[PDB]
């Protein structure tokens, strides 16, 4: 068994463009950022209040062949995307979120 | 974000 | 935080049709039931050992509607689908896997 | 030349979940079983009366390989699937129609 | 009950570019051309002899509001579309096949 | 460097059919035609004045290996489609567009 | 009339992560930029030579309603993007590619 | 092709 | 449903 | 297969 | 509509 | 990469 770690992905609109806020289980405000110390998942859920119809197309990453995650799978009405990490490999690795948006055809990126 | 992995 | 729980897929051809064999983390034979006692995930890894270039299409259900399970997210190369289970509705659901297979345009059920 | 065969899938919801009622080409309640006498095809439509944005995503089988069936074609809106049966190999399959919904990302299964 | 027609697509490579041939159920060359006396379906299966990797993706017509054609359904492997014809509006309709080809990004058009 | 060339497709419905008119970066009426004297692209952006949910899926040929245009790109939304013509291969190809629509599951073609 | 470049994307793999080079219509390594002095289209071809079977997904921004690309249209081969960039706003936007692979389920990302 | 449709 | 073929 | 939620 | 390619 | 509009 491992364990299984839940992050709410808020997206509101600033100056007309999209603002990341991410939130734990305890409803605090957080980077999104996770330790892990054993094989497990961690659980995106997209919040979208933009109106701009945000939805997730994956989770992209500059390394992708670092072995730190060893899966992405996303939900058919992309509010859910799930990592599998089965911590085998020690490190260290960052991404971006992707998301589709309904206002143009340009894809969305979190910052960071 | 950022994925920390401790095995 | 919640656990995760990970099940792999194995389907066999016997008599030119599938079997499906499900394993446990421990590599021990099991039905693939999972009980759920606080909110999390499973994780079903697709082990196909047909020559039918199986691949994970979802995960189907007779009462989709009965709050057991909350979502289902897939990979892009359908060899993963996990569960999300908030653990906050009572009771019991069944499902069928849902597979395509490259010999022909028919889906693939799991028997129960 | 062939056969074809017209079922209307009509599905309500009851107690909150999806019920299956086959009509025939008459308007007769039937259980949606087809007796292949020659090549040919059968056609269902969809008549979704759930309000939860159900569509055919394919129709599955625990025996894909048994022949009975050649292929299964589907339109882009989901609200038919065609069977192709040539009527070579004699014999019995049983399948369930398999549906996406838009109130979750779980798909739905006809129970037989 | 309705009718069931099959005819074989055919397609040749010729002076570099595709040539179809439309096969009966005799195994005669035709035009592909079908006159409908009551509703029924229309099976075309595609026999891909070029080397470029072609499958359906549709059934494309210059007048598509006519109503001499329902309903068109496509296999997942891009090797047979079906049309649907209730033969309720008497008339005549004409369409061109659509497919993929593997070499290129252009779609492929019958001449007619 | 190149030339990009903007035509606009105007869709109509007369007589409850299609009609496909092109207008030009000055707002003419057109052919939609275009003579390429350079490596570039052409870009043609829908005006569906139809209600009935046209979106391109992409552009026809009946001579797709002829090298006139090297490749068709689309945007997600169906409401642009972009040829790359570099122009290195001398000669004369016609397309037809080819268009999804919500009323019925028939792709639409422009009549060339 | 507009103008049209055009701008290659190497994909290596050093110490087995992907480095991500432009080239121009020279043949010159140049960092992918592109200013804009009218209306016109930027397309970039992919140049993968990892192994890890890359394809563009689309092109990813984190200010994506900044106005200074339109659209991006995409390949079905995932070979080509190209952007439309009709220079009405004034200003500078930075975008990052987005890539599936077929090794993982991890998408890819230019690190700018 | 062409369909023909004699109701 | 069922499908019974008779050849 | 199936699920048993004890919540 | 029709391409001319005159290179 | 980086895109500067001049209009």
């Amino acid at each position: 068994q491992g364990l299984a770690q839940f992050i709410k992905v808020n997206v509101t609109l600033e100056n007309g463009e999209p603002v990341f806020i991410y939130t734990d289980a305890n409803g605090q405000v957080c980077q999104g950022d996770i330790t892990v110390t054993q094989a497990g998942t961690i659980t995106y859920l997209l919040n979208d209040q933009t109106l701009k119809g945000l939805k997730f197309v994956g989770v992209g990453f500059v390394t992708p062949f670092d072995g730190i995650i060893d899966a992405v799978t996303i939900s058919s009405d992309g509010m859910l995307v799930q990592l599998v990490d089965l911590d085998k490999t020690p490190g260290t690795t960052a991404f971006q979120f992707v998301l589709s948006n309904t206002a143009n055809t340009l894809l969305v990126l979190s910052p960071d | 974000p950022q994925i920390i992995n401790r095995p």
